[PDB]
């Protein structure tokens, strides 16, 4: 079949700045190449059908130009609503291969913001259920990437922590990260101290906070 | 049989070609033809009668 | 005016047979109907493609006979059969007709001849294991006063077999600094999500905020005070 890998897995684009996304096929098997923009919770819309004629309902600023196997899509004055994940599919009657796009997500560029750290103790009802969760919350940080290490009594835990990142507000251009520890009731009573360590580009130095059992 | 090959003016039909296969088709379908032309190029065409 | 809908989507066990798509206010026979599967973080690909005649059925290389397509033009509905279903196979399926640009260039003459209107909304099929009743726990910082100039208060919902939960604060009274976190599958197979709002430090203590949690599938109304 055909193996297609987009050159950038993710692209960061500042508002009002021209940006280029390139998807490279194993080979240009067919003349027709289709580039599509997908919005989550919405049906896919094709930006261009053959890369020679723009699809109807698509901004003129989008331009599809293909050099060799690789195909480059140019976006001018990119806007948060305009930005979307992009998938490129080779178009031919001999499909079946069903080549798909790796997916490139565009994120608004903003000034770096320091993360805010908050801690949630496991609820008494949760302890009665027999599961213990400690939540370390990071807030208002512009970079999507964030580093959290969970240590109990200064001992690293592997696979216990679960990380979830909130969708960035388009105006805010900032992300929030929730880290939830998973432990049995027996594990909880054994672990006297629960600590979350946060490392971020915005932070001047990595910082650790801890807490022990029974504050309130 | 083609009139043009022999008596074009007469319209008389004289055999000009033979098909080797013994089997004879029991059915015939006319193939529709559309001229690929622009609006200025469009012209009337003579009718074909079976 | 053309309507495209997908039906028969439901949570299923592994190795199960699940029957589809329907078209309304349209002629099924004239246009071939194609089923496209999209997985999050991956491009949409057409696992099943069906010709308008239905004589020829096209299957993607990835699926080895997993997807079977039977279409009734008079019914105006396309039926998709899923077998040997797997957690990785779980995805949202969109059904839409596909067209191509065919023309003869007598003088640079090109006709788009394309119909992508009424693209299917899509349906989600999921595999559930270690199913558990939904549980919601209120979460508060150990010291509200020392939390900072801006204080974040959050509620955690865990162990829900069906689609996540609907969460409001004081019945939606405060929408300030609302954060929505996508549900993340656990090793147990139970999704986890949390909702957090921004509350001024002065408001804390003077005003008490209660999380209101409703589970739409299980009709579980939960009130959570701190």
């Amino acid at each position: 079949d055909i193996q297609m890998t987009q050159t950038p897995a993710s692209l960061s684009a500042s508002v009002g700045d021209r940006v280029t996304i390139t998807c490279r096929a194993s080979q240009n098997i067919s003349s027709y190449l289709n580039w599509y923009q997908q919005k989550p919770g919405k049906a896919p819309k094709v930006l261009i059908y053959d890369t020679s004629r723009l699809q109807s309902g698509v901004p003129s600023r989008f331009s599809g130009s293909a050099s060799g196997t690789d195909f480059t899509l140019t976006i001018s004055s990119l806007q948060p609503e305009d930005f979307a994940t992009y998938y490129c599919q080779q178009s031919c009657t001999t499909l079946r291969c069903w080549t798909f796009g790796q997916g490139t997500k565009l994120e608004i560029k903003r000034t770096v913001a320091a993360p805010s750290v908050f801690i949630f103790p496991p609820s008494d009802e949760q302890l009665k259920s027999g599961t213990a969760s400690v939540v370390c919350l990071l807030n208002n940080f512009y970079p999507r990437e964030a580093k959290v290490q969970w240590k109990v009594d200064n001992a690293l835990q592997s696979g216990n922590s679960q990380e979830s990142v909130t969708e960035q507000d388009s105006k805010d251009s900032t992300y929030s990260l929730s880290s939830t520890l998973t432990l049995s009731k027996a594990d909880y009573e054994k672990h006297k101290v629960y600590a979350c360590e946060v490392t971020h580009q915005g932070l001047s130095s990595p910082v650790t906070k801890s807490f022990n059992r029974g504050e309130c | 049989f083609s009139s043009r090959y022999v008596d074009l003016y007469g319209g008389n039909m004289f055999q000009f070609a033979t098909l080797p296969v013994y089997d004879t088709i029991k059915y015939y379908s006319i193939i529709p033809h559309s001229i690929r032309s622009i609006q200025s190029d469009r012209k009337a065409w003579a009718a074909f009668y079976v | 005016e053309v309507q495209l809908v997908e039906s028969g989507g439901g949570v299923v066990q592994p190795g199960r047979s699940l029957r589809s798509c329907a078209a309304s206010a349209f002629t099924f026979s004239n246009y071939g109907m194609h089923w496209v599967r999209q997985a999050p973080g991956k491009g949409l690909e057409w696992v099943a493609v069906i010709w308008s005649a239905g004589s020829l059925k096209y299957y993607a290389d990835s699926v080895k006979g997993r997807f079977i397509i039977s279409r009734d033009n008079s019914k105006n509905t396309l039926y998709l059969q899923m077998d040997s279903l797997r957690p990785e196979d779980t995805a949202v399926y969109y059904c839409a007709r596909e067209n191509t640009t065919y023309y003869y260039e007598t003088s640079g003459s090109w006709g788009a001849s394309y119909y992508f209107d009424f693209w299917g909304q899509g349906t989600l099929v999921t595999v559930s294991s270690s199913t558990k009743g939904p549980s919601v726990f209120p979460l508060a910082p150990s010291s509200k006063s020392t939390s900072g100039g801006t204080a974040a208060l959050g509620c955690l919902v865990k162990d829900y077999f069906p689609e996540p939960v609907t969460v409001s604060w004081n019945s939606g009274a405060l929408t300030s600094g609302v954060h929505t976190f996508p549900a993340v599958l656990q090793s147990s197979g139970l999704y986890s999500l949390s909702s957090v709002v921004t509350v001024p430090s002065s408001s804390l203590g003077t005003q008490t905020y209660i999380c209101n949690v409703n589970h739409k599938p299980s009709n579980t109304k939960v009130d959570k005070r701190v």
